[PDB]
């Protein structure tokens, strides 16, 4: 799970990404 | 300052009566005001710009 | 129709697919990023990645947002410490327009002080809301303590440098970096021809190679933030293998192996080792996962927890322990056989959507020149032995680790203690 | 947490015509607001 | 000028021109009914039993 | 060199075939390598009474769990093992259990599925622990303030009518549901005729409608003592709540006003007219150069964060408009231009804004459909509301009839001089009271 | 020729007398303002101390000595390129209203 | 863009006066005798201003 | 504590009115004849006020 840090955008959209960095079952937890 | 003494020339009309001397004067200060105010003035200002390089 | 690969003689490479679709992608891949930053100018990557529609030399500010709104068209620009990738997608029949707009925004860039000035303040704007999630944080201190040198900038400008970031340092680095040698022009839905042509047209200028960035080194230092939010956040990894490596598709069937991601919706990741051996020590809200990055350099893989900051030390010495067992040869043919399966298949859905795929071939463009297809690809994975995913977690726990903690950190253990 | 709180009735303050709960407001939305603007139209024919 | 005279300009003129139509009738009956105009009222229905 | 019309023509289209016992078996094929296999269900909160609102949350939550053929570990490791992912997500109308998965693993995704659906175990400790589960998830909910403000607008919008129900329901009713209305539920709305099988990808529909008949064919749609669920249309109230809490550190407000229903041919214009509108986040870099008027304004002044229209559509209702997020002392300003910009549209619209609305449309349209996942769900929800799944060159030519007389009448009719329905959260109080923004919705000028 | 007459204005016009340099002189629209914000630094401060030197000096009624006057050679355009590049993108903002 | 109502100068002091003026909602009947007798002034104003023209 | 004549409102009003508004340093007696317009307005109202008792 990369995580891409997106950024939301129209037009001009930056998006930076990361690499697997879990936060999977968080919510379920 | 043309302006200026027109409406002087104006005012000194309006004081005179409706004569032959004075008909004339007030219609030529009437149409002289009329000019500045609406055609000359912007034209002399377009010609400025158009003198200092604009 | 099949994809086609062509390295032009100023050494950018062409692709097009033509996938005969209602929309065409086209997306330019640079190679610069935040590794490529010195000291002085960090964060102009990031601002460079912010001002992809300001005022150009072919076109302004005002023409190109309001030309691509038109079209209906979409201009992203994609950073990673590697690699930064500008693409537009709209209708086919557009797609012209919008490829003047990007190769007029990748290659004759203005950078007018008044807008770049203007543009300072969503250097924050964006950093805010990327940190709002502690693992952008977390991983950004991770590669900080890992390497001590050009992978350990950050993909976000210092807060220090939000309002220092200069005309003239994008210009720089524009200049550089963004050079036809580093670039590589892929099309899906395109023509190739179509493609050479405008890549002539525009990506003629600024050929070579550029600036070079030195190689990252191995720092293993640690970086804990106490930052007193009540899940704690640890990552704890070692170097591994550049990306396109035979340990790195090993490190990649390790990842599998331990747990990387759960596929069944609020499951209990049964098939992640990793996560049933904490699970079975901790009682509490939890979550653990193999961190794989792979850059072209060096590699760093590791382990990434997210639990209650009492039992942080607990959750990782647990995860860290499956880690040793895996190398001390405890590890299953099947279990390699699964993770095989699972990498496989995370391959071919990745490279499903138009975006992954546009994604996937630019990333092997500018990381090793060809395409590998697919098969081939999947071929590799097959490959790794068992013994290769041992000799990896061997490697792994004896390498010198770095950590990166966020949260309370009362109870986090050091690296040392680890 | 925001899912044990239903809007109270209103059905003695609403109007006949919106008091059934499968019934089309739209259908009798143009009556009612014919009904109030012309109320609003006779006061001002009058001031 | 050369700002407004352009085809969406007479685009928006066409979508208020009945809007301003209907303003005028509006002023032109509001005009005849308060100053009691006779002319205009003189062949108006019923209100010609006045005067 | 093909057009966008000859791509239109080329899409691969979707074929539809039913079951005796009433499962439709849709599939569209594409040489990829990976297909996504679901079931669509309509089943939803719209469906619940009071009681027993929440079931379908609970149901989704424990189906994954474990069947009576496959315990509960078991389901998940065969899922993981041969490498799928399975995922469900539950709506106001519809429910779906879909699975990512290679194309030479379809027969297995297909057993799975089968099982899920009909043979669940509901066994009671699990439902024990999903309970617990699911009251921490409500706790959590309530954090996301997005989804609060949008449950506060199907509350006040809907009230008195079951679409008001949240999906995952009140927490007392969580704690109280038990075993025997989870399988109640499961027996009154999981029922074949109201389920549809749809895969997209690397599927063969001749295979995939044996796998169906193999496995899917015992579901029946015969009713216990012929009791027969009855969709009930729902009732549009205009309305305003508004939860005022000065410590949030932004407001949330979400206006709408009714909308046309699933197949109701103005959707399409109405999407235009969204679309003209637009949405606008701080993190967009377009700025003050957008082309919507409320975004250039927002990022001109920092009028709000965010900003973004809605069009929901239900079966019969909908919910039409816009969701903003802004400061404090910023939102009687936001909520006058969105005013105006709905009353522009609706009164004095232009040619070339309709045209940069019909072609956002055409892009989303097409963008949205790509990848198994969001084709199949799109097949899935086609299926189950329009009966068919509208082919994308018919969704084009409904676009290109679109025209500014067009967008004007239809605007006018849903948006002019309609009472709305407003939803407040945070720190509210600078938003206008009801009185006025109900007076925003029509011009006088007009 | 016309460069006589045009010196012959720029005489007359006492801006050079004041200190003041002929772009100080134009009026403050929105387009002047926003070519000024768009000034860099130098020539930002450089103007606001021309022009407080000359309100200073019609203050007093006073002008600046006769070898401190601005020449006309000398005269330097500072704000034309900024401005004329704010009118153009003014003129493509109108336009793309138009149609 | 701003709204006219308030930004315009003698707009914003009417509206800050008598159209978003934060009100009580309580306030009864006996709070619209001020409003009356503000009504009663303008109208003896006036009143006087055409008894005078024959006064 | 605060300054009275910024704090109170209507001397809040005539400082910024007459007693601390910025004005320009450089202008003439030209300007002056504003303020002389005001004192001809209130020198008429009060003499004609005076007359009216009379007339
Ligand atoms: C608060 C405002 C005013 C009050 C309370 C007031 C009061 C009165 C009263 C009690 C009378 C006696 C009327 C009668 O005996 O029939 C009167 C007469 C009169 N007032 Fe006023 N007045 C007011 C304003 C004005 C103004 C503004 C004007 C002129 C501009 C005016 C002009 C007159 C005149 C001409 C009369 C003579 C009417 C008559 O002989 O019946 N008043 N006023
Ligand atoms: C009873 C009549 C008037 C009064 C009491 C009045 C008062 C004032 C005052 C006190 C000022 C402040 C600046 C100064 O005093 O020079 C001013 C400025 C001004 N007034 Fe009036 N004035 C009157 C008539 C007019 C008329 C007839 C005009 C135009 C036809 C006019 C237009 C202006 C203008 C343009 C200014 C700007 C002065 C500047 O630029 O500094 N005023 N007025
Ligand atoms: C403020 C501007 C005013 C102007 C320009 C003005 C102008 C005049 C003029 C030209 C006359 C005629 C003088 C004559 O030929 O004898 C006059 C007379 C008069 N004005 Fe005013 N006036 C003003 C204000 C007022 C006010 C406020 C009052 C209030 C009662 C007033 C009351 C009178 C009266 C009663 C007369 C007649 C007495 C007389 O003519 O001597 N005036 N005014």
């Amino acid at each position: 799970g990369p995580f891409c840090a997106g950024v939301v955008g129209h037009a001009a959209l930056p998006a930076t990404s990361e690499s697997p960095v879990l936060d999977a079952k968080r919510s379920f937890l | 300052w043309m302006l200026v003494a027109d409406l002087i020339t104006l005012t000194w009309i309006g004081g005179q009566p409706v004569e032959h001397p004075f008909i004339i004067i007030g219609q030529l200060a009437s149409i002289l005001y009329f000019l500045i105010i609406l055609v000359l003035m912007p034209i002399t200002s377009i010609i400025e710009n158009n003198l200092l390089k604009w | 129709q099949d994809l086609e690969f062509t390295r032009l003689p100023n050494g950018l490479v062409i692709a097009s697919l033509e996938n005969y679709a209602p929309a065409s992608r086209i997306g330019l891949f640079i190679k610069a990023g935040s590794r490529y930053e010195d000291s002085n100018n960090l964060g102009t990557s990031h601002l460079l990645r912010l001002a992809s529609s300001l005022t150009t030399k072919g076109a302004s500010s005002f023409k190109i947002t309001r030309g691509i709104e038109a079209v209906g068209g979409k201009l992203s620009v994609t950073s990673t410490r590697e690699s930064m990738a500008y693409t537009v997608e709209c209708l086919r029949d557009d797609i012209e327009i919008l490829m003047e707009f990007l190769l007029n925004v990748t290659a004759a860039p203005e950078f007018r002080r008044w807008e770049v000035a203007a543009l300072q303040s969503q250097l924050r704007i964006d950093k805010a809301v990327a940190f709002q999630n502690p693992q952008a944080q977390v991983l950004e201190n991770l590669h900080a303590a890992a390497y001590r040198n050009a992978l350990a900038n950050s993909l976000y400008c210092p807060d220090y440098r939000i309002g220092k970031v200069t005309p003239d340092q994008l210009h720089y680095y524009v200049q550089n970096h963004f050079t036809s040698a580093r670039m590589a022009l892929i099309g899906l839905g395109v023509s190739h021809p179509v493609l050479k042509q405008v890549a002539e047209r525009f990506l003629n200028m600024r050929g070579g190679l550029g600036l070079s960035g030195a190689k990252a080194k191995y720092r293993g230092g640690e970086i804990r933030d106490q930052n007193g939010d009540s899940l704690v956040h640890a990552a704890l990894v070692a170097e591994s293998a550049a990306t396109g490596s035979a340990e790195a598709n090993a490190f990649s069937v390790l990842q599998h192996v331990l747990g990387a991601g759960p596929h069944v919706k609020r499951g209990s990741n049964a098939t992640s080792s990793l996560y049933q051996a904490v699970a079975k020590g901790v009682h509490q809200p939890f979550d653990v996962s193999a961190f794989n990055a792979s850059y072209s350099d060096s590699g760093l893989f590791g382990i990434y927890t997210i639990s209650q900051a009492a039992s942080a030390g607990d959750v990782i010495k647990s995860a860290y322990d499956q880690v040793k067992t895996i190398a001390q040869g405890n590890l299953s043919n099947t279990d390699v056989q699964a993770a095989k399966n699972k990498l496989k298949a995370g391959y071919l859905m990745s490279v499903e959507s138009s975006e992954g795929f546009l994604d996937e071939v630019g990333s092997q463009a500018l990381v090793a020149g060809s395409y590998v297809q697919p098969s081939t690809v999947l071929q590799q994975i097959d490959s790794v032995a068992d013994a290769d995913v041992i000799n990896a977690a061997k490697k792994f726990v004896s390498g010198r680790k770095s950590m990166a903690a966020s949260g309370n950190l009362g109870h986090t253990p050091f690296v040392d203690e680890l | 947490s925001h899912t044990d709180i239903r809007v109270p009735d209103f059905s003695d303050y609403r109007r006949a015509e919106v008091l059934d709960s499968t019934k089309s407001s739209k259908e009798s939305s143009d009556a009612r607001k014919g009904f109030s603007y012309l109320i609003t139209a006779t006061t001002t024919v009058g001031v | 000028l050369s700002r407004f005279l352009g085809p969406r300009y007479r685009e928006l003129a066409r979508n208020w021109i009945p809007t301003a139509s209907m303003w005028g009738a509006v002023g032109a009956v509001g005009l005849v009914w308060a100053t009691d105009w006779r002319l205009i009222l003189d062949w108006v229905p019923y209100i010609n039993g006045k005067f | 060199t093909a057009t966008y019309a000859q791509a239109l023509q080329s899409v691969p289209e979707t074929q539809v075939s039913q079951l005796d016992n009433g499962l439709r078996v849709a599939s569209e094929q594409s040489s990829q390598p990976t297909c996504t296999v679901g079931v669509w269900i309509d089943a939803g909160s719209r469906y619940e009474n009071e009681k027993n609102n929440g079931a379908g949350y609970f149901v989704e939550h424990l189906a994954f769990k474990g069947t009576k053929n496959r315990p509960g570990s078991a389901l998940e490791k065969e899922v993981e093992s041969m490498g799928a992912h399975l995922n469900a997500y539950s709506t106001r109308e519809h429910t779906a259990y879909y699975i990512k998965a290679l194309s030479k693993d379809l027969p297995k995704a297909v057993e799975l599925l089968a099982d899920i659906v009909q043979n669940c175990s509901l066994e009671d400790s699990q439902i024990e622990k999903e309970r617990d589960v699911i009251l921490q998830e409500l706790q959590e909910n309530d954090s996301s303030m997005r989804d609060v403000v949008f449950d506060y607008l199907h509350a006040t919008a809907f009230q008195g009518t079951p679409l008001a129900q949240s999906v995952e329901g009140p927490s007392e009713n969580v704690r109280k549901l038990s075993r025997a209305d989870l399988t109640e539920y499961v027996s009154q709305h999981y029922k074949a005729p109201r389920m549809v099988l749809a895969a997209a990808g690397g599927v063969e529909h001749r295979q995939l409608l044996d796998l169906a008949q193999k496995h899917f064919s015992s579901l029946s749609g015969t009713y216990v003592e012929d009791a027969v669920p009855a969709f009930t249309p729902c009732r549009f109230t205009g309305s305003e709540i508004r939860h005022r809490d000065d410590a949030l550190p932004l407001a949330h407000v979400a206006i709408a006003v009714e909308g046309p229903g699933w197949a109701n041919p103005d959707n399409v214009p109405l999407q235009v007219a969204n679309a003209i509108i637009g949405h606008y986040d701080s993190t967009y870099g377009g700025g003050t150069h957008m082309s919507s008027t409320l975004a250039s304004v927002a990022a001109t002044r920092k009028l709000c964060q965010s900003f973004q229209t809605f069009n929901i559509c239900y079966a019969e209702t909908g919910l039409l408009g816009a969701h903003f997020v802004c400061d404090n002392m910023s939102i009687d300003d936001m909520m006058f231009f969105l005013q105006g910009q709905w009353m522009r549209l609706c009164t004095s619209a232009t040619e070339s804004e309709v045209v940069r609305g019909k072609n956002i449309l055409r892009n989303a349209l097409v963008s949205h459909l790509d990848g198994t996942t969001p084709v199949c769900e799109d097949i899935g929800r086609s299926l189950l509301t329009y009966g068919r799944r509208i082919p994308l060159a018919e969704w084009e030519s409904r676009i290109a009839e679109v025209d500014a007389s067009v967008v004007r009448e239809v605007c006018s009719k849903y948006f002019y001089d309609q009472c709305p329905a407003v939803a407040g959260l945070g720190p509210i109080e600078q938003l206008p009271d009801y009185n006025r923004i109900r007076s925003g919705m029509f011009w006088l000028r007009f | 020729w016309l460069e006589g007459i045009r010196k012959w204005y720029y005489n007359a016009a006492g801006f050079n007398k004041l200190g003041l340099m002929r772009d100080d002189t134009i009026y403050e629209d929105d387009d002047v303002k926003e070519a000024i914000r768009r000034l860099p630094e130098n020539l930002y401060n450089d103007r606001v101390f021309r022009i407080k030197r000359a309100l200073d000096l019609t203050m007093r009624q006073q002008i600046l000595p006769k070898e401190q006057w601005t020449k006309y050679e000398e005269d330097k355009f500072y704000l034309e390129p900024y401005l004329k590049e704010v009118i153009r993108e003014r003129k493509e903002r109108e336009e793309w209203a138009k149609k | 863009m701003t709204n006219i109502r308030k930004s315009h100068p003698l707009m914003k002091i009417i509206n800050n006066a008598f159209i978003d003026l934060p009100a009580p909602s309580n306030i009864s009947s006996w709070w619209n005798f001020g409003s009356l007798l503000g009504i009663c002034l303008i109208l003896q104003i006036l009143t006087g201003l055409f008894l005078a023209m024959h006064y």
